[PDB]
């Protein structure tokens, strides 16, 4: 099944300070009017990077796995919510995600439909980057109307290769970044509001 | 003079240089001192590590500092190969290590690059050109025992030598001859190991001392591990040199009115020019202008006229630099003058300059012309009763010098 | 600051001269052009206390005491027009309320004494005399405007009110002075935006190199920068002395219709505007000028019979300073601007011989008084 | 020698290009030039400030190294009075206007 | 159009934009140098049949 993702997930491409000004960037992002993947748990590709999205309200997504083998040969990473905090940890771990509460060759670890969640998930060797917001709805079961600014988590420390990625157990959403340009309203307080797609039509690219 | 490669100047106002308020000092700004390496662990520890088969600890995700082990006096000797102690401080890694095992005062000298002979060849084995530090002491105290602490061994006999980094935990008995030993010692079998024997009464060479040898990997993976980073106070409303995080500037810092969110570390200005700044060590965000810099320009009557100047500082405030604050710049050796005159050397904003009376330059508002009110009423006229014929030049440039240049006689000849 | 890259500026020798006295030059051209503009007045006229200019109201581009002290149209205008990296902006040598006493010079001298103070001393003229002698200008008869004296003046009223207003409706007009701010705006811009920019080196920020290459190696590099860099300033100064060019054009042509129209009367077709040009005010706006121009446009579309010239006793009349119409059974001679018919009479006309010659002369008499 | 011919190819570019702007300059000066000597001298011009400051009477070109000299010869009034005027007078009952 | 080249070319910054915007206000200078000689009349006046 498909859902369209309107104009949302634009996180905030740098830690820079900017306002009153219109600026252009050139970060891996969601297109926008794409289509994305709908779901209510499969192994997937990671591609070029990742945005999810979930209509919380239960809090049933406890995290996420992301590697290349996901199951032995090498290291790959997990992240879970361990109730009043978040376990990151980077082993050769060897797992069904389903099992999510029963879980050396390691080098790493950390410790961190009322509603929707969206993240975003980025790698390019130089560190694992996590960017996220959460806002009310109403009670739809696909992406509202409206600009989302995504705010940067965390930048781990890893160094692991990502080709595939699989959760840990409400609808969800899975879309995939591209290499797209954009134009960011930063109005006076310096949050992103509106943004343009750059290349989504000619009265974009006007 | 100098500028108009001349020994004489016509009346005029002429740039001759520029100046530029200059860095009273430098400011360096980083975050809390936080997460320090656990490098203790490997000195400090009741047990240490035999020589046999030596025990390493790693070092990631975390802030060295290497000048605590060159400075504490805890340690008997200090040696270095390769890159120097003060330099593993200025370095950034992947991971660090650091190997560890107790010797005899006689056989430290075995760890150091290209060594050869039964602890070098057979226990620690460091390349020619090895980068790294070795930190050795006395611990007849810790590691002595009555009749000898057996703990402490060193591999004696090997089928082979070491390769450089090779470790190496293998215990098989010795084979000597042509009997298979079956894993026993007897006829020409022996086992591989033997001890320093240390006693409390042993002689400095026959003594323990504990060694640690610093060692290091840089990868493509990006540093988890660099030395300490400084910082200084603060000091605001003046011109300094900066380092906010490694961000290099040199400008005025102040208070600021923006409103940052919480990730956020500096901010721009249209062009993508830094124009403020979070302060790692507070919540304050700092405004960051450019130091005040402009145009010299020196103001003269003619050489032939008089050798008295007045120098303008075009764009910068009097507090920067009898004298005069124009709307142009500050302006000094020139009279200000509550007259006016036509504007005679133009300085900027309606103010011009003169050299007048005993003598000196003088600054004044420049006088458009004399005021006059026409005579108006709807019934007066004027009517002219004479004419003055007049004769008036005018001079228009018409052509210029037929110069022609050879290219290639120009650039090559 | 980098003393590394001054030293290796040092081998590309004079163009660091060349570049600041080709801005120099420019520099100095603004001052020469609002010069030739506006300081073409010798004495500065005032403005006379009682505002008795026949109907003709003009404070709508009189100065306003009550503000610099410019008029209300001046006032609209500067409102609907209205750095760091080595690169300063000068002041112009004229201050905007030196520019308003000048437009105030010009526009209380044209009002008070015509044309007069362009060619000498200002002589006091009355107002609809001096709107009687610019009728006579076109070819319209003095008494043309004596006899509509109130009809002009209230049509002038409203064409430099009710209509010349549509400035505080629309910004659009002034699209020629806005785009001379955004050019060298944008110019400007682009020229710091170029400091980013690698131009093929490991970084664009100098002192990121010099921390991170040898020093032989770090040459290199900032060799690499100063080559950019330096191509990207030419490249600006260039695109501002050909910018200067057209600018000096605009001032020369604007210093010309200041002293044609303006201080004169000009009789170049379409130069001060469409129609028969009577008059026309300057007002200051932002790096620029405004000529209100006062024109006479004729208004009718229905005909008349004509003739070149009439015969009387065997001989061939011509109008002295007119035209001969039929009404289609009576002819008249007029003035050829504007309906005055007149009856043809011997001082009407001239005399040139035999009835013979011209071709469509028509048999009519001439009165003699 | 290649960075002394590109620094040398460079620096007379630079040359030529501010030598085409200039020539410019001075082809608006000569086409001004030839409109004084068409309407100041051939002529009497009755356009104002064109030929000097006050009413235009005739000119003469002189004469100098890479230009012209015009000497604008022109009647300036002087020795002004005040006196009262009228824009008609009335007559038998009719307006006279001067002619 | 070849990538290895355009890739290179980006690192000289804005030049390719300043050039062909220099180039547009040509372009357009030379219809408003035709209107301003040639537009100067409010109607498409005609002559007579004879
Ligand atoms: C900007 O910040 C101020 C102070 O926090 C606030 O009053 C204002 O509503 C914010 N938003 C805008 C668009 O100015
Ligand atoms: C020389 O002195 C005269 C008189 O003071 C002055 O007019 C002239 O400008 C001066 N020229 C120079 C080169 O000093
Ligand atoms: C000059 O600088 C001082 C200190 O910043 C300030 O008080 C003064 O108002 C300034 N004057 C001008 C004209 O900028
Ligand atoms: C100019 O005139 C004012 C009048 O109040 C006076 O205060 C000032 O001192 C005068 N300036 C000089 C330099 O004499
Ligand atoms: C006109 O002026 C001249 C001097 O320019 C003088 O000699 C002459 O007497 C004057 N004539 C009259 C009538 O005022
Ligand atoms: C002139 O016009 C203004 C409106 O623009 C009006 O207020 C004023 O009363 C008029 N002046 C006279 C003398 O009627
Ligand atoms: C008078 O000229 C108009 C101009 O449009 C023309 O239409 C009309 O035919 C003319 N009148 C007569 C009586 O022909
Ligand atoms: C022509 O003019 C005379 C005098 O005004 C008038 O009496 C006559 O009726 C007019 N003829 C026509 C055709 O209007
Ligand atoms: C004017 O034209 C008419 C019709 O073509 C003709 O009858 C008449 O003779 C012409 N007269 C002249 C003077 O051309
Ligand atoms: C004009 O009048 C003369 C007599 O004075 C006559 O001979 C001639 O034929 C007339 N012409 C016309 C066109 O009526
Ligand atoms: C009379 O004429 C002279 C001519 O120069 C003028 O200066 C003066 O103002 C006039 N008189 C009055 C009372 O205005």
């Amino acid at each position: 099944a498909y859902t369209n993702s309107f104009t949302r997930g634009v996180y905030y491409p740098d830690k820079v300070f900017r306002s009153s000004v219109l600026h252009s960037t050139q970060d891996l992002f969601l297109p926008f009017f794409s289509n994305v993947t709908w779901f209510h748990n499969p192994v997937l590709p990671f591609n070029d990077g990742v945005y999810f999205a979930s209509t919380e309200k239960s809090n049933i997504i406890r995290g996420w796995i992301f590697g290349t083998t996901l199951d032995s040969k090498t290291q790959s990473l997990l992240i879970v919510n361990n109730a009043t905090n978040v376990v990151i940890k980077v082993c050769e771990f060897q797992f069904c995600n389903d099992p999510f509460l029963g879980v050396n060759n390691c080098t790493f670890e950390y410790v961190s439909f009322k509603n929707l969640r969206e993240f975003v998930f980025k790698n390019i060797d130089g560190y694992f980057k996590i960017y996220s917001k959460h806002t009310p709805i109403n009670l739809v079961r696909d992406l509202p109307q409206g600009f989302s600014a995504l705010e940067p988590l965390v930048d781990l420390p890893i160094g692991i290769n990502i080709t595939r990625f699989q959760t840990l157990l409400a609808a969800y959403y899975v879309g995939y970044l591209q290499p797209r340009t954009f134009l960011l309203k930063y109005n006076e307080n310096g949050t992103i509001t509106d943004a343009v797609d750059c290349a989504l039509d000619p009265l974009s690219e006007t | 003079k100098c500028t108009l490669k001349s020994f004489t100047v016509e009346k005029g106002i002429y740039q001759t240089s520029n100046f530029r308020v200059q860095p009273t000092e430098s400011i360096v700004r980083f975050p809390n001192i936080t997460n320090l390496c656990p490098f203790g662990e490997v000195f400090n520890a009741t047990r240490f590590a035999s020589v046999y088969a030596w025990n390493r600890k790693r070092i990631s995700n975390c802030v060295a500092d290497y000048s605590v082990l060159y400075n504490s006096a805890s340690f008997s000797t200090f040696k270095c190969y390769g890159v120097s102690p003060t330099k593993l401080n200025d370095l950034c890694f992947t991971n660090v290590y650091a190997d560890s095992f107790v010797i005899r005062g006689d056989e430290v000298r075995q760890i150091a690059p290209g060594q050869t002979g039964k602890i070098a060849d057979y226990n620690y084995k460091l390349p020619d050109d090895f980068t790294g530090c070795v930190i050795a002491w006395n611990s007849n105290n810790l590691d002595s025992k009555v009749g000898g602490n057996y703990n402490y061994l060193f591999r004696l006999f090997r089928k082979s030598n070491l390769k450089p980094f090779e470790r190496d935990i293998s215990t098989e008995i010795y084979q000597a001859g042509s009997t298979p030993c079956n894993g026993v010692e007897g006829f020409n079998c022996y086992f591989p190991l033997q001890s320093y024997g240390f006693q409390p009464t042993n002689g400095v060479g026959y003594q323990p001392y504990r060694v640690v040898v610093l060692s290091f990997e840089l990868l493509h993976a990006p540093a988890t591990v660099c030395g300490p980073k400084k910082s200084t106070n603060l000091v605001k409303n003046k011109c300094v040199n900066f380092n906010f995080n490694g961000l290099t500037g040199t400008g005025v810092l102040t208070e600021s009115n923006k409103k940052f969110l919480p990730f956020q570390q500096f901010g721009r200005d249209i062009a993508d020019t830094t124009d403020a700044v979070r302060d790692p060590q507070t919540l304050e965000i700092l405004d960051i202008t450019p130091c005040s810099f402009g145009g010299v320009s020196v103001i003269t009557p003619g050489t032939n006229t008089s050798n008295q100047v007045a120098v303008l500082y075009q764009g910068v405030n009097c507090t920067e630099v009898n004298v005069f604050q124009t709307r142009a710049g500050c302006l000094i050796g020139a009279e200000h003058v509550n007259n006016s005159y036509e504007c005679d050397i133009p300085i900027g904003a309606g103010i011009c300059a003169s050299y007048q009376t005993s003598q000196s330059v003088i600054a004044y508002t420049m006088s458009l012309g004399a005021e006059n009110s026409v005579a108006y009423s709807n019934n007066s006229i004027a009517i002219p009763t004479n004419f003055t014929i007049s004769v008036t030049t005018e001079i228009l440039p018409v052509s210029m010098t037929k110069t022609s240049v050879d290219c290639t006689m120009y650039i090559c000849g | 600051d980098s003393t590394e890259c001054s030293n290796l500026l040092l081998q590309y020798g004079s163009f660091c001269t060349q570049l600041n006295r080709a801005l120099t030059g420019i520099a100095v051209e603004q001052d020469k052009n609002t010069q030739e503009v506006f300081a073409q007045v010798k004495q500065i006229y005032k403005t006379p206390p009682i505002k008795d200019f026949g109907g003709f109201n003009f404070s709508q581009i009189l100065p306003d005491p009550s503000k610099s002290k410019r008029s209300f149209i001046e006032d609209l205008l500067f409102n609907k027009v209205t750095k760091f990296n080595g690169l300063t902006v000068l002041p112009p040598l004229l201050t905007d309320e030196m520019i308003a006493q000048y437009t105030s010079a010009l526009l209380a001298g044209t009002i008070t004494s015509g044309w007069t103070f362009g060619a000498g001393a200002a002589l006091q003229i009355p107002f609809a005399m001096q709107m009687a002698y610019r009728f006579n200008g076109i070819g319209v008869t003095q008494n043309v405007l004596y006899e509509n004296q109130k009809l002009i003046a209230n049509q002038f009223n409203s064409a430099i009110g009710k209509i010349q207003d549509s400035l505080s409706s629309t910004a659009s007009a002034l699209g020629k002075l806005q785009d001379v701010v955004n050019q060298n705006a944008q110019a400007l811009n682009t020229l710091v935006k170029q400091l980013s920019s690698n131009f093929g080196a490991i970084s664009s920020v100098l002192n990121d190199i010099l921390s991170r290459l040898d020093k032989v190696e770090a040459e290199v590099q900032i060799d690499r920068l100063i080559t950019g860099r330096l191509q990207s300033l030419q490249t600006y100064v260039t695109q501002q002395l050909i910018r200067a060019a057209e600018i000096r054009a605009s001032a020369n042509l604007a210093a010309t219709k200041m002293s044609e129209c303006v201080l004169g009367q000009s009789k170049r077709v379409d130069f001060c505007g469409k129609g028969y040009h009577l008059m026309s005010f300057p007002q200051s706006a932002p790096h620029g000028v405004v000529f209100l121009h006062v024109t006479y446009v004729p208004a009718q579309e229905k005909n008349f019979t004509t003739a070149p010239a009439i015969c009387h006793d065997g001989k061939a009349h011509f109008p002295r300073e007119g035209v001969f119409v039929s009404n289609g059974t009576h002819w008249f001679v007029t003035q050829r601007n504007f309906y005055e018919p007149q009856i043809i009479t011997t001082d009407n006309t001239f005399v040139s011989g035999n009835c013979d010659v011209v071709i469509g002369i028509v048999n009519n008499t001439v009165y003699d008084p």
